[PDB]
RNA sequence: UAAGCCCAAUUAGUGAUUGCCCAUUAUUCCUUUGGUAAGGGCGGAAACAAAUGGAGAAAGUGUAGCCCUUCCGAUGUAGAUGUGGCCUGGAGGUUAGGACGAAGCUUAUGGCGUGAGCCUAAGAUGGACCGGCCUCUAGUGCAGAUCUUGGUUGGCGUA
RNA sequence: UGCAAGGCCGGAAAGAAAAGAAUUAGAGGCACCAAGUGGGCCUUCUUCGGUAAGCGGAGCAGGCGAUGCGGAAUGAACCGC
RNA sequence: UGAAAUGAGCGGAGUAUUUGAGCUGCGCACGGCGCGCCGCACGCACUGGUUUCUUCUCCGUGAUGCUCCAUGUUGGCGAUGGAAAUGGGGUGCCCCCACCCGUCUUGAAACACGGACCAAGGAGUCAAACAGACGCGCAAGGGAGGAGAUAUGGUUGCCAGUACUUCUCUCGUACUGAAAGGGAGAUGCAAAAUGCAUCUGUGGUGUGCACACGUCAAAUCCGUUUGAUUUGCCCAACACC
């Protein structure tokens, strides 16, 4: 819960946090939701037939 | 033949200069710059020693034992008097010429000696003014010889 | 005035306070006293020769060290 | 609320000061406490810990034992190398059973008058522990030696004398007394001289 | 002026200060690149299992999950009225105090150790967030026999003296994935001392499936521990 | 009982969310003594001099689900003679 | 002289550790005696009983032995004792002994004023 | 000194380390060596085996002066030779003469190696002592 | 229309998975004390008078602990041990006090110590001896033994 | 030249692989010299005599005694600690 | 309250890099169906490609501080007084706690025993034998004791002390047997019912401090230090001969 200790122990934590910010973006989340469902449905149908 | 390391072991617990009063260990040692019962400050026991002492007026005297005449107690300690107005670092340099491990405490003591001299003059001047308005029944005077 | 006859209650607790110490290793206290005498007498003659050879070997080592 | 059963059994009896009243022992402990903590040598640590030990645990050594163990080292030692300094934290005593000993440098807490005479008369020299710290500040090329304790009369009386396999001496002022029952097969029984362990 | 011995120390200490800053930057760069590789391995491993479950399900098959390799065990009972066999197992598990927590391997030798002391513990299968939260918030190392909180990767590098364990992410990876240094990493740590679960327990005297607390909760241990860490 | 913390029930505060609004507010217990003693502004405002006295505290947290508060008084604990007596809960320090 | 400033003095406990039931017997002094009775309510540590001294009540070593004035008391018996406290005058205050007479006390109070040495029991008129 | 004893530590203890159950009573085992063959047999049997019984002949009016016979060994003979005389001694030459009875000894035993050759006057001698001292360049002279 | 019994929840088919209250327990913070304790510093860095930054720094078991940092433990009957731990009468040393008041005695009389206790203050008490430190020593510490001796004492202005 | 035994000289040593393939708040051993105890009692399970007993007698282990604290109004031993 | 602010947080720069989501290249893994075609939710390698959107990133201050203490703002009170504070002491009162002490006892608040008050007094001592731990002296030797000598054949006393001596006595250095009586080194050569020779020497073996040549692993401020370890000698010990 402290910024100094998180960054001292994990120098890469500034990039995991930036990745989490973009995943919670409403525009990014909605766009990914449309793409994820369409690309899994397409691959499901392709395997079925 | 008998060193300060051995002599300290012999006198650390009993000495005529050690004062344990109420749990505090002080020292009457005339050659103690501090009053603490430690090996460094026991100037009566060390081979070489130096202590800052007051002198007449604002003068400050440095009493130095250099270990040359330790077997001759009337020649063990030599007094050199610094005139009034002397810098405390000069007195601390005189002590550090023989005891470099006493330069910090000798500067602080040479300042106390000058501070006490000024306060004594102010306290004495305020006592003389008060006594001038008092009539005294007796006044003793030691006869001259 | 009857009392308790016998109990083994706190006895395992007491025996485990300072542990149940394990046995001595096999290389220690391996005395052969009381064993089969004919094999014990023969082993003595071999050990006497080994002590003679041990003394001779150290004399050769001492002489070799002084040689170099 | 921590389960720490038998954690006092883990702890051991370690003493960091000496019971000795000798002021000169306190100077050697003061000197070798400094050397033990300020040098990488393992000699100064063993010497410092033995200075703290009691008189009973600093058993004396004889001049003959030093001569014998130094000869075992003298062989298998290069001729270029010098002999080590024998170091005992204890007393060095003379042996009348060894007339001829080599020239040895021996350092000890105390030398007997005859042992000091015998070491010097053979061409050796009796050293002192502050002398050693000045020529061997780390204990390089020394022989740390200990005196014997198993021959002491206290050790030979420790233990019950009436259990099988025990050859402890009884605590008795009369040697003729306590010699009959439990000591002879004729007189009831005899304590067994051997037990398997 | 300055004494000769004081001048040699100043030059010697100046090179130590420069070399201390250099090693701090080297370990920071090493810990950054290692944590970047670890996080990518975790994410791709999650995605690979998702696709496998989809491929199995689309053809009427089932996907068998790998049996968990690591368990997180906390002691949920006090130190009173414990039998000698249960007492020794909790001592060998380093659970000598209530709410003490350890990571163990879910192998056959340890699974039969946990079954004997079930009324005293509450174990389960930890997640990445649980392992990270315990190492980062509750992580202590055994340094010279002392309990020292992990505050920088230099302590981890010195404590283990292993190239595979130099940072706190190395510790997380070894614990989470049950690496070759699982015992090295976990033994070099002090047992985790957690707070009581905020919101309370259900019944410390009954099994979890009975309506209590003292059994295996599978992955439900993570929300139990989240209230404790 | 632990006298270092007090329980205060305020009028029209009947939920735990109600009592969270008052956390950190100043709480005062007004009583009187027997003699007139020193007060704030004993010299600046001689009209304030009286046997009236006040003990001050602050709301620390709610207590239970029904709008109770825990109050910590400055330094000392509130006297037990204050039990069942009026307590003043002020609107400062203000968060609005 | 002003004393050296320290941290706040806490004084874990102010009440004395008094003897059990000493108020009911004029024989018993108030001084602490450890109860070794088998059914002692104080020894068994019941809730409503009086406490026992132990290690945990010890005072903070930084502020231990310091008087309310901020000094430590050093008993002095004549004028020459005042010279040990010239350098440590901000740490120690002199306590003239009870038996030292009024004639000798006049010289001690006079000397300590010039040396700037605090006396714990000097005359209240001087030093203002 | 009385101030160093346990009595000064046990002021206020009310039992002085003797218990509330067992107490410090007067003579709880008997007086002296009582019951060495019953009630105290284990202590006598394991710590002092041989205490009870009879063994050997009876020597009425033992006089210890007739049976005086101290012994010295071959390797200990240098204790009775002056340092300068021991330095001058050599096989085949002039040897210091040692009187045992004037030094407090009657028998020469002969364990170990003799350090300095000498002529020893002794009342008794072992066969090993007599043999070993002759091989070393010395001799034994019988005296009374 | 339980404040009873069985079951089940946690603000309720709303949108997720901690209602609340009580420990000498857990976590953490402050302080003490002791370690089978873990480490650093200790060759005074340099400079610096008063009138107008300071002080200390001991090679150390134990003190008012040589100083600082760090970690862990702390209850206990019978019992063991340790304590530069407290107290009393005498002795060998040393250093002090007293007719401007010694011991003793009194206390809403404060201070210090975790404590045994020490010290100060006041006496509208006393009237002549006695304190600290190191060592030595012993008829050396009381709450109770139907304890010993002396005095007092409610019952009681009662039978 | 085989077997047995005491050695000597070499070799190899995942220092113990992989198969769920241990863990440890794991310094092991060795002495010495001593104290209080040597009336116990209560419980979950096993258990003997007795109609039974707040009865007498045992086994493994915990507890009280020796210990309070928080809970079961109260309770040496229950529950939590 | 900045008396060393190690900060994604302070200070300097720069407007970018990268890390996730989209979308995709080849190969390999993976999944239908069979001994190579289809698929691939988008796993692994190229730390692949694009930059559509989502993020800030890059440097920096040793202690030439061994230790402790000492540096804000705004009001109220306090301008030398039978005063303003803070702590302590006293007495009462509220709300909670709270069985009578000592003692035997498995269990005492006990309807178990001793307990009206106070003062003074009151209980592990002295001697001897032995042992073990610790202190001290000397050490194959240690030490008396009794007694004498003279400083002292002197001094009220200090001085019943101190100083000095012992061909003795005692406890050890040797032990065994009921006794008569015997009485312990190593090595070499050899096998004599007392064998010869030499004597600078652990009786041998296994395990074992330090030390000495090295050799590894880790950390170094590059001087080293801290762990392990081969060999030699192994001290003290332990175990087999
Ligand atoms: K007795
Ligand atoms: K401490
Ligand atoms: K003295
Ligand atoms: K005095
Ligand atoms: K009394
Ligand atoms: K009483
Ligand atoms: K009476
Ligand atoms: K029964
Ligand atoms: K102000
Ligand atoms: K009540
Ligand atoms: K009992
Ligand atoms: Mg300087
Ligand atoms: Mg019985
Ligand atoms: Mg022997
Ligand atoms: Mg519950
Ligand atoms: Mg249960
Ligand atoms: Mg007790
Ligand atoms: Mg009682
Ligand atoms: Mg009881
Ligand atoms: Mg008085
Ligand atoms: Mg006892
Ligand atoms: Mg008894
Ligand atoms: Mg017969
Ligand atoms: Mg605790
Ligand atoms: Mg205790
Ligand atoms: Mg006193
Ligand atoms: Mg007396
Ligand atoms: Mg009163
Ligand atoms: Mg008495
Ligand atoms: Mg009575
Ligand atoms: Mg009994
Ligand atoms: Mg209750
Ligand atoms: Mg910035
Ligand atoms: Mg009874
Ligand atoms: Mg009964
Ligand atoms: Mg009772
Ligand atoms: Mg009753
Ligand atoms: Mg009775
Ligand atoms: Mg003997
Ligand atoms: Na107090
Ligand atoms: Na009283
Ligand atoms: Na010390
Ligand atoms: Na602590
Ligand atoms: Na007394
Ligand atoms: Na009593
Ligand atoms: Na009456
Ligand atoms: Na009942
Ligand atoms: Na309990
Ligand atoms: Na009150
Ligand atoms: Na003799």
């Amino acid at each position: 819960k402290n910024r100094r200790l998180r960054l001292r122990l994990n120098p890469y934590v500034k990039r995991e946090t930036a990745a989490a910010k973009g995943m919670r973006n409403v525009a990014n989340r909605d766009a990914r939701r449309k793409a994820k469902l369409a690309r899994v449905t397409k691959a499901k149908k392709a395997a079925t037939k | 033949s008998h060193s300060v390391d051995l002599q300290w072991v012999l006198v650390r617990q009993n000495s005529r200069f050690l004062q344990k009063r109420g749990g505090i260990r002080m020292s009457n040692d005339p050659f103690n710059n501090n009053g603490n019962w430690t090996k460094r400050h026991c100037g009566f026991l060390n081979e070489k020693a130096a202590v800052v002492k007051p002198a007449k007026g604002g003068a400050i005297c440095v009493t130095v034992k250099d270990g040359s005449s330790n077997n001759k107690p009337r020649q063990t300690y030599k007094k050199t008097v610094h005139a009034a107005g002397v810098r405390a670092s000069d007195v601390s340099r005189a002590v550090a010429a023989v005891r470099p491990d006493l330069a910090d405490v000798s500067f602080r003591r040479a300042r106390r000696m000058a501070c006490i001299a000024s306060r004594t003059a102010k306290v004495a001047a305020a006592r003389k003014a008060r006594s001038e308005k008092i009539k005294f029944s007796r006044k003793s005077a030691r006869a001259k010889r | 005035a009857k009392s308790k006859n016998h109990t083994n209650h706190n006895q395992s607790s007491k025996n485990h306070r300072n542990g149940i110490k394990g046995p001595v290793p096999l290389h220690l206290h391996n005395s052969k006293r009381g064993s089969w005498l004919p094999a014990l007498v023969n082993a003595r003659r071999v050990r006497k020769h080994n002590q003679k050879a041990a003394l001779k070997k150290r004399r050769e080592r001492i002489a070799a060290f002084a040689a170099k | 609320g921590v389960d720490l059963t038998g954690i006092s059994k883990k702890s051991r009896v370690i003493r960091h000061h000496t019971y000795s009243t000798n002021p000169y022992i306190k100077l050697l402990i003061k000197l070798y406490k400094f050397l033990a903590k300020r040098t990488s040598s393992g000699f100064n640590k063993v010497v410092y810990q033995r200075l703290i030990k009691s008189r009973s645990n600093r058993a004396p050594i004889s001049l003959s034992r030093i001569a014998v163990v130094m000869k075992r080292k003298a062989v298998f030692t290069a001729k270029s190398k010098a002999a080590p300094i024998a170091v005992v934290v204890g007393d060095v005593l003379d042996d009348v059973r060894m007339a001829r000993i080599p020239a040895m440098r021996v350092c000890a807490l105390r030398f007997s008058k005859s042992a000091r005479q015998s070491i010097v008369a053979a061409g050796g020299e009796c050293l002192t522990f502050d002398q050693l710290a000045m020529i061997a500040p780390t204990g390089k090329n020394t022989y740390l030696l200990r005196g014997r304790k198993s021959g002491r009369e206290s050790v030979r009386h420790f233990g019950a004398s009436g259990v099988p396999g025990s050859h402890s001496k009884p605590y008795a002022t009369n040697r003729g007394k306590e010699t009959k029952r439990g000591r002879r097969t004729g007189r009831s029984y005899k304590r067994k001289a051997f037990r398997h362990v | 002026k300055r004494a000769a011995f004081k001048q040699q120390q100043t030059e010697s200490f100046k090179k130590a200060v420069v070399a201390r800053k250099a090693a701090k930057a080297a370990l920071k760069k090493t810990a950054y690149l290692r944590a970047r590789k670890y996080s990518r391995e975790y994410r791709g491993a999650e995605k690979k299992l998702v696709t496998l479950r989809r491929q199995a399900a689309s053809h009427g098959n089932y996907y068998l999950e790998a049996k968990p390799k690591v368990a997180v065990v906390t002691r949920i009972r006090g130190i009173a009225k414990v039998n000698p066999k249960q007492r020794k197992i909790l001592q060998l598990l380093r659970l000598r105090q209530i709410f003490n927590t350890v990571f163990v391997k879910m192998n056959k030798p340890m699974e039969n150790m946990l079954r004997a002391v079930e009324p005293y513990i509450a174990y389960g299968y930890p997640s990445l967030a649980t392992v990270r939260a315990m190492v980062y918030k509750r992580g202590y190392l055994k340094i010279n026999g002392q309990r020292v909180k992990i505050t920088d990767n230099q302590m981890i590098k010195d404590k283990y003296n292993n190239v595979d364990i130099v940072c706190a992410e190395d510790m997380v990876n070894q614990i989470y994935t049950c690496g070759k240094h699982f015992r090295t990493v976990t033994h070099g740590m002090w047992p985790f001392k957690l707070a009581p679960p905020a919101g309370g327990m259900r019944q410390k005297r009954r099994h979890f499936v009975e309506g209590g607390d003292y059994g295996n909760r599978d992955t439900l241990i993570n929300r139990f521990l989240a209230r404790m860490i | 009982q632990t006298k270092q913390t007090a329980l205060v029930r305020v009028e029209n505060v009947n939920t735990r969310e109600d009592a969270t609004w008052y956390v950190g507010k100043r709480v005062c217990y007004v009583y009187h003594g027997k003699k007139v003693k020193r007060c704030v502004r004993w010299s600046k405002a001689p009209a304030r001099r009286s046997t009236t006295r006040a003990l001050w505290g602050r709301v620390t947290r709610p207590h239970g689900n029904a709008g109770m508060m825990r109050v910590k008084f400055n330094g000392a604990s509130v006297p037990a003679s204050a039990i069942g007596r009026r307590i003043r809960v002020y609107l400062y320090p203000s968060q609005i | 002289v002003k004393p050296t400033v320290s941290k706040a003095i806490v004084k874990k406990r102010t009440k004395r550790f008094t003897r059990h039931r000493y108020e009911l017997f004029p024989q018993l002094s108030s001084s602490w005696r450890k109860p070794r009775g088998e059914d002692s309510p104080v020894r068994r540590r019941y809730k409503g009983q009086k406490a026992m001294p132990n290690k945990g009540y010890g005072s903070d070593r930084a502020t231990k032995y310091i008087t309310p004035s901020g000094f430590r008391n050093f008993p002095i018996n004549n004028v020459e004792d005042l010279y040990m406290l010239v350098m440590q005058n901000r740490k120690y205050a002199g306590v003239i002994s009870h038996t030292v007479g009024a004639r000798k006390r006049k010289a001690i109070v006079r000397k300590a004023m010039e040396l700037d040495v605090r006396l714990a029991n000097g005359n209240a008129k001087l030093r203002k | 000194p009385t101030r160093f004893k346990k009595c000064r530590h046990q002021r206020g203890s009310t039992f002085c380390g003797y218990g509330r159950v067992g107490k410090h009573r007067k003579h709880e085992s008997g007086r002296g060596n009582a019951g060495g063959m019953h009630h105290h047999r284990i202590n006598f049997d394991k710590y002092h085996p041989g205490y009870f019984g009879k063994l050997g002949m009876d020597h009425y009016h033992r006089k210890k002066n007739p049976m005086w016979k101290p012994t010295i060994n071959l390797n200990n003979l240098s204790r009775l030779i002056a340092a300068e005389e021991a330095a001058k001694a050599a096989k085949g030459g002039t040897l210091p003469v040692v009187d045992l009875q004037s030094s407090g000894y009657a028998k020469l035993l002969g364990n170990g190696h003799i350090q300095v050759p000498c002529i020893v006057k002794a009342r008794y001698v072992s066969k090993l002592a007599d043999k070993k001292i002759r091989k070393a360049g010395g001799a034994v002279v019988l005296q009374a």
